[PDB]
This record gives C-alpha cells, structure tokens and sequence, in this order.
C-alpha cells in the first residue's frame, strides 16, 4: 500500500459495548478472574470509541486490603463515558490479580492492560491497527456481592 | 499483528454483532497548532486534549474495522506474552518496519 | 417604560446548572452537600427549559432492614434530559432518618421539575432556575453496598 | 422573585470570572407547526423526540449575568415555596404576569 | 386560542353545522333560595344541571361549531407543553391575556 | 368588548355529532387508536352541548386486563346522553394509551381528556373559549 | 382607588366560631354536623388565622368496624394553636356518605379549610376571609 | 367573593353582642424575614415551629366588621367552590387579583 | 555486533578445542496455537510452563561458530550500552532489523 | 540475506560453562569485583542454554546490609539450571556496584545485565544475534 | 546524503545564551511558570552544546517542603558549566509543576526535560536533529 | 523533525547575523578503544572522563544553520512529546531511522 509517514499508522480501541455485547454490570462481571503466576501487561494506543458503559470497581478481603494491583503513573481513567458503575465487593478465597476470560482488553487512557487496576474507571475493548492517508483522514472524519468467584 | 489499509474508502487491501454508529476521540494536531497554543503553559489539560467526531459507514466501514478487533487480538496477546518488560510497549515502530520488510526484501 | 411583555407565552425560564458555575462535580465532593432531616415536607416547582448538564446522578440509599430511604417518585417525575455522563452510585446509611435535602439552596432538577428533595432511581442534577423576559422576535434571534452515604452533619 | 426584560434595538438594554461562556441549552420546539400534522398527539414526537438542541452567544456578556441571577433569586424562591402546603409542582407564570401587570402604573 | 366576546346587531370581535343548539349550565336561580348553598341543602351531582337552548339570529351557532373546531388545533400544543395529568384550568389564562393585550390597544 | 369579572368567561364543549359526522359505533370506531410514549392530559371546562350518540367501552386482552386505564377520581359520566352504546371487544396487538386520530377530546363531566378511561361514558367533541357577562347571556339563554 | 402592589399583599384569615359568642361545648356542637351521599367534599387554601379556643379529635365507626371518616390527603395537618382538644369515641349504626356542615361553616385545619371532617386530625369551625393590607400597614397594626 | 382594602389615611379609610374584641392569631413570620441561613430549608424552622404569635388591637372597630366579613363571604365561596370539581387544594389569591385588575380598568 | 543469516540446502549456509559439540537450548514455543485457548493469558502455562526445550545438532559446524560469534558480539555491545543512559529494558531487534534494512539497500 | 518478518530475529545467551571454562566458585570469584561510579545496564534476549552451574549469593557488610541491588520487577532466576550453589560472604574493605572481568554478562530470566542482583538466581554468559526463519528453525531444533 | 547504519543519526543540543539572549537570573524568571495539568516529558539526546551559565534553584513554601518533581536515576547533573549560580528562593503563592514560556528545553546530562527538578544543575536550549557519518564528522573536530 | 546532511566536493552541500562564531563540544567518545581493554566496564572511564572536547568552526556558515534549527525542530517536538504518555526518555533516532526510508521508497 502507501506509507509515508509514521505518525498515520493508527491503533484505535472499540468497545465491546458496540459490538452487541451485553454489558449490564450484574452480568458482565462473569468474564472476570483471578489468577496467580502472570506479569501485567501494558499496550499503548491512540484513539478510542466513545464507551456507553464504564466501570469504577473494588474488591477486598475480610482483612481490608484491596486485591487488586496499584496503578502505575501513567494510567489514567478512560476519557468519555456515558454511563459509569460503582461497584464494592469482596471476595475471601482468590489471590492473584485479575484477569479476563475472553481475551479482551481494560481500556484506559491511551493504556490497554490485561490487568484491573485499583481506583481507575475502565471499559472492556480490543485495539485494531491501521493505515490512512492524511487527506483521507480529512474525508471520512467528521458490599454489592461475591463478585467474580469463578 | 493484522495491518488494514484504507486506500482510494474504496480499497480495503490487508497486510448482527455490528453497530454503525462509530463515534471517536482523537487528537488533532491540525488545529493544536494555532499559533503559539503548542506551549504546554499554553495549552490544555488532560481534561479538553480530545476532540469529537463520527465515522461514515461508507463501504460497511465499521463492521469490518470491529471485525479487526476480533482477527488481531490473538497475535497481540501472543506479542505480549514473548516480551517482559510490563510498562507501555510502542507498536507503531513495528508495523512500520514490518512494512518494508514484506514490501521489498528476499 | 419597557413592557415587552405582550401575552403570556413568552415562557422563557431556564434552569442553569452547578457545572457550568464551576463548583466541583465529582460524586466525591458533590455528595458533602446532601443530608438528611425530618420535619421538612417536600416541595416542587414547574421550569420549562433549562441547560444541557455535564454529570448526573442515579442514587439508591437503603437502611439495613433493606427499605429505600428516598421518597417515591409521582407520575410527572422523569429522568433528566440531556446528561454528558450518569454516576451509578449504591449506598446506604444506619443511621439517619428523614427526606434527602441539599445544603446549599439548589435544586434537584429533573425532567422540567425542580425539586427540594431525591426520588426512588431517578436521574437528577444541581441547579438553580431564573425567570426572564424575551419576545418571540429576539428568541428566534439568538436561538442556536458503599455504606455511609451522605454521612451527617 | 426577579424577573429581567431583554430587549433588542428600539441596543440589547436590560431592565429589572466565575461562570462559563457557552450556553448549550435544550428546549421545547420553536414551531412544530410547519409539520402539518404534528399537533395530533398520535402523530407526535413523544417523549424522546420532544425536544431541540440550541446555544445561546455570550456576545454581551448574557449568560454570566443570567447564572448569578439564578443564584440570586433562589433565595427569594425557597422562601416562596416554604409557604405553601401542596406538594404537587406549582406554576409561577400568572404569579410573574400578575406581579408585572401590578409592579408598573406610571407611564 | 381564540376568544370572541358578544354585544348587547350583535357585534363580535375576536354542510357541517347544526342550527339547533340545546346546553346544559350550572344553575344560577339555586343562589336565590336562601339555603340552598350549603352543601348539605344542595342538589347533589344529577340535580346540579338545567338544560336551555341557544337561538340561531346571527349565525353563531356555526360560528362557535368552527370556533371549536379551531381552537382545538391551537389549545392541544398548549397542554403538550405543560407536566400536570390532572385536571389544567385555562380560565386564568386567557383572563391575563386579555389585561396584557389590553394595556397595547 | 369588554371583560368585567374573571367568572364571564365560558369554556363550551361542542360534539362532533353537530357537525353532520357520522356517529354509528362500528363507524366511529376507525378514529381512535393506541399508542404508547405520551402522557395522557384533562382540561377543565363549564358546560356543552349533550351528544346525540355516547360510548361505554372495554377493551381487554386475551389474557383479561383492560388496555384502558383506571379513571381518577374526577372523572365522572357524561351528563345527558339521547343514545348509550355498550361495545366490548379484544385486541392482542394493542398496547400504550387510547389516543384519538383527528386530534378531538373525549368529553366527559367538565373535564376533557386526550385519553379513553375504562367504564365511564364519554362523547367525542371540542371545547371553545367565548366571553359573554351575565347581562346579556339571558337575552340569548332560553 | 385601592392600594395593592404585590400578589403576596392578599391575606385570607380563618376565624373560629367561638369568637363569635357560639356555643361550642361538644353535647351542643354536635348538631351543626351530619351525614349526606353525592356530594364530593372540596378544600380551599388559606394563610392564617385566629388562635382556637376549643378543638376537637372525633372518630366515627360502623358496628362492623370501619370509620365513616375519609382518609386524609397529605395536604392535611393538625390545626396549629388549640388551647383545649375534645376527644370523642362515637358510633353510628345508619349513618353513610361523608360528614358535612349545617350552618355552610368551614372545617378548618393546617392553611387548608375543608367541607368535610377527616379522620384521626384535628380542625375546628370556622370562615375565612379575604383582605389587602401592605407591609407597613401590618407592622403597624399587627403587634 | 369580596375584600376590603384596609388603608392608611395618609378617622381611618376603609374599603369595599356576636363579637369578642380580643384577637391573637398565628401568622408566618412577622418581620425578618431574611437571615444568613434560615431560608434553607434544612436549616430551617420546621414544621411544627414556623409560627409566630400576634394580637390585633381592636382600635377603630376593626375586630367586629372582619367577623362579619368572614361569616357572610362563605356564601360566595360556598357556590365557588361547588362549580369547579378538583378536590385538592385550591388557591384564590390569584382570582382576587385579577378580579381587582379587571374592576379597577372600567374604561 | 554481526548478525548470520542460515539458509537450507547450500547442510545450511552461513552466509554472513574449546567449543563443547552439545548444545541443548530452551526457547518460547509457538505451536500453542493448535489449543484454540492458550493465547488467553488466564488458560496459559504462566512462568515456569513457559518454555519448551530442545537440542541444536551440529551439521556444519555451527555450534563453534556460534559461540565464537558470542564472544565478541560483546565486544561492541557494551559500548552500545555504554553510549545509552537508561537503566533498564532496551530491546535490540528494531536496531537490528533498521541497520539490516539500511545496509543491503543502500542504493 | 534475507528476513522476511521482525521475529526471524534471534538473541542467544551462551554460557561459559560450554566453553571449559573453570566455572567452580572458588576460581570463579575472581571474575568479580566491585567498583562505584559505574551505573548498571542491562539487555534483553530471546532464548538461552541450560548452565551446569548457577549461583545465589548474597554478601553484606558488617553494619548488615547487603551491597547488592535491589533488582527491579522484571528481574527473575534463570529458567533451567543442573547445579545450583549458594554462597553467603562478608566484605568490609568493598563498597559500589558489582561488576565482571571479562566483560562477560550475567544471566536472569531473558535479561543480560552487567551487575549483580541480591536474591536472584543468575549466570554467566555473553548474547549473540542470528537471522533464521521457520523453516530453517523447524529442521534445526528437535 | 544517506546513512549507512543507525548510529549516524546525532541529536546535538544548543543554548540559548549563544543567541545574545540575556542570562542575568534576575529576569530570567519570567520564563519560568507554574501549571497544574500538564505531565512533564523527557527526550534523549546524543550530545549538546555547553552553557556559559548554570543554575541550580530551589523553591519553598512556608510549610517547608520543595514544590519541584524529585528527579529520576538518570536525571544527572549538566557536565560543563562556566558559572553556576546556586539560588535558594520561595513562592507561597504558586502550585503545579515548572514549564517554560518560550517552549524551550531544560537541558541536563543526555536528556531534556520540558520541567524542573529538585537539586539539579541544568541549562536553557533547544535541541536538533541531523545526520553526518564517520568521514565528515573526522574533517571537523579532529 | 527535520534533517541536514554531510555531501561535501561533488566544501558542504546541505540538504534539508544573531550567532556565535564560537563553537567547542563535548561529545560521547569515538576512539576510546586504543588498548583493547578499556571496552569493559570495570576498565572503562567512569563519568567524570566519559566526555571529550573539541572545536567545530564555521567553514560554510554552518553554525548559523544549526542555530536557526531550534526553532523548527522545538515547534514540532512538544506535539511529538504530547501525543505519547510516558513520563520517562524516549528515543528519536529509530524515528528518523524509519522515516528516511519511508521518505526515500514513496515511489
Ligand atoms: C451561589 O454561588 C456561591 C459561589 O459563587 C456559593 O457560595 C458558596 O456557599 C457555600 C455554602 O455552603 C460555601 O461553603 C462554605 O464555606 C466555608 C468553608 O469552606 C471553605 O472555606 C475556605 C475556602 O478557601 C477554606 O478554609 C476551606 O477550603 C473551606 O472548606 C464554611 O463557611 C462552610 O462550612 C460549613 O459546612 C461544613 C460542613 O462540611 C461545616 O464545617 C459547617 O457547617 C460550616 O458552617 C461552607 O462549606 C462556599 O464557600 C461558597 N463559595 C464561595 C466561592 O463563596 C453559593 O452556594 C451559591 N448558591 C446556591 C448554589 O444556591
Ligand atoms: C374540523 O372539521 C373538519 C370537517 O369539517 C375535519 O376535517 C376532517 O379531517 C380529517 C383528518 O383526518 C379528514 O380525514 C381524512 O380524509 C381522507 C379520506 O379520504 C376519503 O374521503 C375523501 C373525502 O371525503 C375522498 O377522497 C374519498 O371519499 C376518500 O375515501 C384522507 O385524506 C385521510 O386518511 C388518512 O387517515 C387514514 C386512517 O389512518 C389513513 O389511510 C392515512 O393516515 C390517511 O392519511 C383522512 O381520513 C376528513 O376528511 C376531514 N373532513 C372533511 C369533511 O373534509 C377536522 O378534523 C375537524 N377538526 C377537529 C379538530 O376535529
Ligand atoms: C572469549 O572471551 C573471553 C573474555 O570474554 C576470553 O577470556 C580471556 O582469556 C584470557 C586468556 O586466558 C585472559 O587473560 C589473562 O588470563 C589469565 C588468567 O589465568 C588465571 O588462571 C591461570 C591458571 O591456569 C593462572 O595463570 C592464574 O591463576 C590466572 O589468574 C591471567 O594471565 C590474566 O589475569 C591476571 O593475571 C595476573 C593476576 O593473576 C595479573 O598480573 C594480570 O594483569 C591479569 O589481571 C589475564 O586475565 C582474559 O582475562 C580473558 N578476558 C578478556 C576480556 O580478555 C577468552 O579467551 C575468549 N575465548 C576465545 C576462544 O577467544
Ligand atoms: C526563533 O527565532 C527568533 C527570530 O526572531 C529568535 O528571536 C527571538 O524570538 C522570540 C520569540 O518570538 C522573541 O521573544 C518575543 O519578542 C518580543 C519582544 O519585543 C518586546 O520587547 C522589545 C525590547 O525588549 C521592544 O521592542 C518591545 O518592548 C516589544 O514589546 C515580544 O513579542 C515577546 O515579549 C512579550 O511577549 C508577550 C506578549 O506581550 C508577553 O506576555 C511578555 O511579557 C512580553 O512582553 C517575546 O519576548 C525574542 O525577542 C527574539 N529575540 C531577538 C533577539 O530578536 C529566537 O531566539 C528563536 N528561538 C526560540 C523562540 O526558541
Ligand atoms: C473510583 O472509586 C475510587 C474508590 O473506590 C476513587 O478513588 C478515590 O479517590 C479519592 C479522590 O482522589 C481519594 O481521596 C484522596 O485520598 C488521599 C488520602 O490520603 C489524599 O490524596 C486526598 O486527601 C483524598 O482524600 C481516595 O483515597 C480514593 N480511594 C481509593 C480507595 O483509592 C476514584 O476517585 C473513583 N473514580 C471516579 C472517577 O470517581
Ligand atoms: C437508575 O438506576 C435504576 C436502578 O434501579 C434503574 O432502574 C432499573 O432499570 C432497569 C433497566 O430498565 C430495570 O430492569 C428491568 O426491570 C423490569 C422488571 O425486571 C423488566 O422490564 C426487565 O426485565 C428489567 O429487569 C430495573 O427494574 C430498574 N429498577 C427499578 C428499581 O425500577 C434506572 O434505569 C437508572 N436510570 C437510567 C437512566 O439508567
Ligand atoms: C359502563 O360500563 C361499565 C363496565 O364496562 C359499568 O361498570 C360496572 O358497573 C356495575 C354497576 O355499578 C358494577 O357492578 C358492581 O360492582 C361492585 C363489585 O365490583 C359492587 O358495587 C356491586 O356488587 C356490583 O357488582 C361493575 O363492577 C362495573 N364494571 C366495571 C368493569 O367496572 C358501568 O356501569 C357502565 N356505565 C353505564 C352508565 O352504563
Ligand atoms: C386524634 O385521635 C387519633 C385517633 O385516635 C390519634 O391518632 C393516633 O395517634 C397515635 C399516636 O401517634 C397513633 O399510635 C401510633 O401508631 C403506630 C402503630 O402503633 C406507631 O407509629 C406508634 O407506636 C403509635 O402507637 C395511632 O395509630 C393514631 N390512630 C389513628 C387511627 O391514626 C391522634 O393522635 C389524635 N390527635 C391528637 C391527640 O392530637
Ligand atoms: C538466593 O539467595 C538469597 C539470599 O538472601 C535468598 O533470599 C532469601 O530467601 C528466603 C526464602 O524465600 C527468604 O526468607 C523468607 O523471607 C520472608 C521474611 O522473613 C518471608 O517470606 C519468609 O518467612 C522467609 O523467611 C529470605 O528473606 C531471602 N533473603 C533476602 C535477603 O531477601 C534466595 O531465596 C535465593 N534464591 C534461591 C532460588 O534459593
Ligand atoms: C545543587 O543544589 C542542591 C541543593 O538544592 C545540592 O544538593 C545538596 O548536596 C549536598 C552535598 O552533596 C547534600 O548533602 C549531603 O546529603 C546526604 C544526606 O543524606 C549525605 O550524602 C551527606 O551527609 C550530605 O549531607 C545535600 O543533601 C543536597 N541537598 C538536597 C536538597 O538534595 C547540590 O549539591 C547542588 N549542586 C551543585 C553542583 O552545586
């Protein structure tokens, strides 16, 4: 194809909430996990679809202390959201960090992570790459509960 | 990881569960310029960087673009998996020598 | 002698948000303004338009015997119109009792009804309404869970 | 409560930072009836559909003026409404009209 | 939301007609009994009504037909606009009008 | 002319029965239909013309609710009605609020309304604003 | 002529009965009340009113046990200033319809005088009345 | 129904036995009736102490003539009252007014 | 800093005693595709499952040439370290694959 | 000469152990030393070979505290080693940062670093590059 | 001109004073500001232009702490300065972090900064990005 | 982010007063390597003598063409450094690495 320049190759994150995903927070917490024995991950990308759905989540132990990983510096909340879930729970016997079962994406600002971080509002999603002109560009631009608990 | 051109949106070359409506935030430098506004004294927070705008469905655009979210996923997870640095990793270096190497080579 | 007021359809009474006043909208800090108190009856007034709010509120307050604490919303009760963004928070508090009520003087503005109190999973925001004069001519002119919730004082 | 008069030419005069410049605001309809049939509840937009998206300029300082007049006159409308016993929403418009009809006899 | 007013040759200022117009009123002769307007004296909901007829002399009958066929267009927008299911009164309305169109002319 | 006491005003209800409309109840039936996303309003109003025809209809589904809603406590038959017609009926695929079609009022005692109640006679008609004091009303009355 | 600048400058004043030299002990105030069907009962709104010398707290039941009172609205309140509450336990057997006022007297309670007696609140007789007076004119004369 | 206008003259000018002179009544506030934060309804008064206590001096015959007022505008507002058929609360301050607007106007 | 590229037949191609003939490596295995799941990190081996390991045969010997070629591939690799500041991850593949790119396409 | 996609590269780690070098801890501790000023700098491999001896040691001074580094979180043991040795040691004479003769790097899980790091498990050895695709790959690793 | 290998590519960074812009510290302080809401960025740079003057700033507030970002490891200390001028100062009335005005760069050892840090030797310059290979760059120096 | 060149005879072609003639540098070393021993880290300079100095004079006006680079490149680095989200350094020669080979195969 035509590659000019560098800064035209994009990387866009779509959520799962315009793909005809159901993601109503009752049961959309089910494709969570906790598992021991995996490093984090971070990927970074540029642009991002409008989230109908986010989600700003706690899950603690009977002894107080948050299990989920402390965000690093630059991890910030998702920037557009129409609907944010506030969500407190507790779960006694899982360790680990958290993990997702379809093999998706917690989208951030600009971060995507395999991993839920503590105190920072998410959406699910996954990152498509592309190329585009830039005169293309100017056309088509115009406690709740035991959650979790496998 | 699976490339996607969108060439002249007519050409759609490569390296239901739809919605048509495709809303997105981007920073556009064409208009961050605007004279002496690129001081970052001058210039916006983390909060107004981003604009707004939608993208056409011209040539069932956004359901083949929501389908490369699918067909990439696994060979990013497998990228990831073989690295073990776990800040942000950039991509974009990749993809571009990843063009030239199967544009010309052996 | 200005008496631009010709017939009464001239209804042009918006109701301007917090927002926009640049007091702090965060669910945190927006919640240090809210309180419970018995012995006040609730009151309701009729505004026709009003501004597009940046965020909005749905908010449940229960006891634990697992009564909502807020009033039950009439039949002219309806979610607010136009909301950037909708906070979903679940609380509950042990230890007040009485109707929700806010600090400052603002309402709890709704779909065209301005309020003194919360209802039962309605979407709300802070607001005050003002009551002003244009004609028709000038209009067209410019046109286009958590637990302890509310704490206590 | 205050109640302002906006008048342009015969000059935008009125009669009787810390705020935002841009006024986004939602109203009813100018004129529905262009439509022919809108009028008919059966043929009309409903609840979702009822409203129109408009942005008042700040071009003489307006909008300033009209939020800290909204502050000013919530006072004056707490203690309006603490008098009255009925619960159900109340209509200030033939308050205000009466008031004006009654605040002028001069000329 | 028209609202014509009648004369004491009658001036008014503001097929598909049937000439004869028979009403029911409110009753007016009840005032002058002298007990009869406390509530326990009264006539109750059915004996509240007297029927009377309006005569046709200056075609006003089809005029007040299209009058209503007219101001039923303009009054409906009016309820629309307001939030109430209740029973809305209108008679302040066009009171308050007529003073404010009045203080023009 | 002139408006002397805020009581000379006068909100009549003329039917559409006077209007040379047909009135048969099969006939009159195609005018009215359902809808959902309005809220139902009433308008008050003094007096009127009594109908030659008048409706007390149910319409229930098949698994036996009645579509109509229950009426509140104003609501009241209409006065004087020369002709009653009782027609019940079903309809599976009806639902919202009963709503007329040419954008008239279901009249009943003093009170107009958009929407259909269950069990209480209405008529069909619309209501009009005139302002005649008492002075010559008995010129014209009787 | 008249002198009336605001809408707020219109008072409507309930006064009781029994500054008007009526006798309003509850063996003889008993027969200015009845019973009647078909007529809807109506309230109208009010502001102030006269300090009560005698009020009253009457129940009303069927022998099978249920009040011939109605259910009071959420506009109705106690009556605010009573130096004496009669409180009455009575029963009538062929009594139905709602409870009116023989002289075409008020029930009066809390800013809201009524046409009929409620159960379980208090209220006393009496009329309103409707007057304009400016604020200087009530400093003056109002103490 | 009718309403004198209880006036100032600048003898004492009024307007359009079975009497006790003694008159105190409870009324809402009789001076001051801003503060710093008493117009808030949470730290407000309440409802069982937003009453304040007056006496009206019987100083012109004033006390008599108001309870003759009172006992016979029940004869209006009786038949008032029946005509309309909504069984909430039902202001009239505001018919008072624009009868009074429409009886000053008489040409 | 070389880099040798082996090609099969002419036995490979090299193209561009102290030295032990065994050479067993462990490496990052990608035949765990077949699995349709093991891509998912929450489904996959973790840390210690990671590897796979194996055995290099020596056909042309390239063993020795290997670990000659790891002797002094530090040589300049520590001067590329030494050049750079940042105390940790610095992947070299992009470097190599640009000076790849660069060298035989010159012009 | 020829490299058709970024992941024919490969990174290497090859140990001196399979060079016949001495690699007991007795001669091997003079390979080590200690020098200030020198800031630590490390690289990331591929894949490595399985060392006949690995080494865990820790060594601190007489106030108590160990002279090595705290190693960051992307610092493991190395994957697969036939002999581990642990040895604990005092020097008081030393202080800086613990760097190697040769020029030689130390090993971890896919990380050559020019340092030693307390607690982990490392290696000796130097990285090298090559360049083979799948098929090459397929037929060359059993 | 064309590159043969990546490390052609030199990033030499200039000051400001070789301008004849004026360097006395007493108005040089309108350069400087303080902003909340704006994360500080670094670049590396291969190799820069020295400073005819240094600084070395600190700034309080009445509770006693530094309201300048602690500086990362590899912040290091500018490598050739003529005359550093060692300033101690306090500001109550500032919050957020330092930026520069003109959009230029506060240089360090090998890396550039676009903010203040605590204790730390710097200069003002841009910095620029060009090619010259090994036969070039050996005419000029030498 | 753009770029000069070094085409000296076929003097110094460059491709794409308020100055100093005046220009010594300190640079990262180029010839350290003379013993073959100083390449290790233990061997090598430390910071204090990592650093040699030397002199760049003004044959074709060079200086003035490097000066009046910063402007150019300082416009467009801050938006560089504005898109990505890291606090840390961030490297720009593998950039113009990539750059210069997609500029140069556009056709
Ligand atoms: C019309 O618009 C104006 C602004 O333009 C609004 O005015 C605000 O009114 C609120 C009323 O609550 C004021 O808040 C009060 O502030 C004081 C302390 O707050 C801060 O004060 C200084 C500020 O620098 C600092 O010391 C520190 O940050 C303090 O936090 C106190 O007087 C009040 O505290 C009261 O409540 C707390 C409960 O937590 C208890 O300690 C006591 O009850 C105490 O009395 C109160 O918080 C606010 O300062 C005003 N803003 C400005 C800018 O003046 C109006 O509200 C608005 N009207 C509306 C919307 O109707
Ligand atoms: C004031 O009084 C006037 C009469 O004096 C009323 O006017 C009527 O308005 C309604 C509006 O719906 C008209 O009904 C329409 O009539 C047409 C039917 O076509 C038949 O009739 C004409 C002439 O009689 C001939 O061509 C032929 O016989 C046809 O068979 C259509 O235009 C309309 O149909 C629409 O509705 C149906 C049902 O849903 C659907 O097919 C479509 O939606 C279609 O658009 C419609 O039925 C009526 O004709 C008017 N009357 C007269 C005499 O002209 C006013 O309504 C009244 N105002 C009020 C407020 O009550
Ligand atoms: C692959 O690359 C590595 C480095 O990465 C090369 O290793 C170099 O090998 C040479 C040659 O052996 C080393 O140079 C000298 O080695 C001697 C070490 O021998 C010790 O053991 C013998 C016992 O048999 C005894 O002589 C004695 O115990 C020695 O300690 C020494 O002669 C030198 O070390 C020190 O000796 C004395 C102090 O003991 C001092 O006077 C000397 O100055 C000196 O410090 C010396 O080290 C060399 O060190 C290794 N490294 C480097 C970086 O060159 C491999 O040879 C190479 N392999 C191939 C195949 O090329
Ligand atoms: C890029 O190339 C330019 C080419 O000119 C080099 O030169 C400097 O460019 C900068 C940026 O434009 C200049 O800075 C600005 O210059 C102006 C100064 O003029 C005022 O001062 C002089 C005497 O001091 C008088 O004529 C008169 O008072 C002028 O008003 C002003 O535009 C700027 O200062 C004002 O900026 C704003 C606007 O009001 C205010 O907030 C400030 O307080 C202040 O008043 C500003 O200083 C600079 O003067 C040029 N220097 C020379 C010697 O010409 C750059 O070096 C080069 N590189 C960069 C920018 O990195
Ligand atoms: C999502 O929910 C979490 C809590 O579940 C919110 O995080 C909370 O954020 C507030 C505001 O920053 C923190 O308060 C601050 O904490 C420290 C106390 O030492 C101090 O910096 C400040 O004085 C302030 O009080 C709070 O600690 C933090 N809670 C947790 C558990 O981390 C978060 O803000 C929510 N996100 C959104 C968008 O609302
Ligand atoms: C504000 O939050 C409240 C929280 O109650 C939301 O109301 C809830 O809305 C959901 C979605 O419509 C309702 O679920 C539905 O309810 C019925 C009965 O089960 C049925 O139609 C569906 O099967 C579905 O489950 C839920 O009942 C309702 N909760 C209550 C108490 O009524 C509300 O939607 C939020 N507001 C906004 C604007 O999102
Ligand atoms: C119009 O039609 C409705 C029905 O669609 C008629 O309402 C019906 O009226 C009768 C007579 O009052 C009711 O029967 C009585 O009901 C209760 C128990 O439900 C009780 O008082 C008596 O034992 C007696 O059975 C009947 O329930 C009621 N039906 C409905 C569905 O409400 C109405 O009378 C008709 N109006 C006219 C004017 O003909
Ligand atoms: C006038 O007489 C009525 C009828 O006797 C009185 O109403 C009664 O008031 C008492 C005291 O508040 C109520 O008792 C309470 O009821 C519930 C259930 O036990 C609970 O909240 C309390 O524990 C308490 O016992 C009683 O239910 C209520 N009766 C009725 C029929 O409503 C009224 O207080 C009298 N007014 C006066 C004395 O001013
Ligand atoms: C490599 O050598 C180091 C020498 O320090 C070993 O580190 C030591 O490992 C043990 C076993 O995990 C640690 O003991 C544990 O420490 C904490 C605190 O007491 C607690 O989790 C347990 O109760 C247990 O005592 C020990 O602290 C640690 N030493 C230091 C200085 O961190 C390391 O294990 C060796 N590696 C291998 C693979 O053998
Ligand atoms: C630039 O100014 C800063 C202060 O703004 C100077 O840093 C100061 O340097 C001295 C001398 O090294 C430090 O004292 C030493 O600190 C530690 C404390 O644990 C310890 O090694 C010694 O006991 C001694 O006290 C001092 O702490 C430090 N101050 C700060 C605030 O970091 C710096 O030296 C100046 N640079 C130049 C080139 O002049």
């Amino acid at each position: 194809g035509t590659l000019q320049k560098t800064e035209d190759v994009h990387l866009m994150g779509f959520t799962l909430s315009g793909q005809k995903v159901a993601d109503s927070p009752l049961e959309a917490s089910k494709r969570w996990a906790f598992r021991t024995g995996v490093p984090p991950k971070n990927v970074e990308y540029t642009e991002g679809e409008e989230a109908k759905t986010c989600y700003n989540i706690s899950v603690t132990d009977p002894s107080g202390k948050s299990l989920l990983l402390d965000p690093p510096s630059n991890i910030r909340d998702y920037p557009k959201c129409k609907t944010v879930h506030h969500i407190q729970g507790q779960n006694p016997h899982a360790q680990g960090i958290a993990l997702h079962l379809w093999g998706a994406f917690f989208l951030y600002d600009r971060v995507a992570s395999t991993t839920m971080y503590r105190g920072k509002v998410f959406t699910e999603g996954n990152i498509a790459a592309m190329i585009v002109n830039k005169t293309v560009h100017r056309m088509i631009f115009s406690n709740d509960t035991g959650c979790f608990g496998i | 990881s699976p490339s996607f051109n969108t060439s002249t949106s007519l050409t759609f070359s490569y390296f239901n569960d739809c919605d048509a409506e495709l809303r997105i935030w981007s920073v556009q430098e064409d208009d961050l310029a605007a004279g002496l506004s690129w001081i970052p004294f001058f210039g916006p927070g983390i909060e107004g960087l981003y604009t707004a705008g939608l993208i056409k469905n011209q040539n069932n655009l956004v359901c083949r673009l929501r389908r490369l979210a699918n067909q990439t996923a696994k060979s990013l997870e497998l990228l990831l998996r073989v690295t073990t640095e776990e800040r942000t990793f950039s991509l974009i270096n990749r993809i571009a020598i990843d063009f030239l190497l199967t544009r010309w080579g052996g």
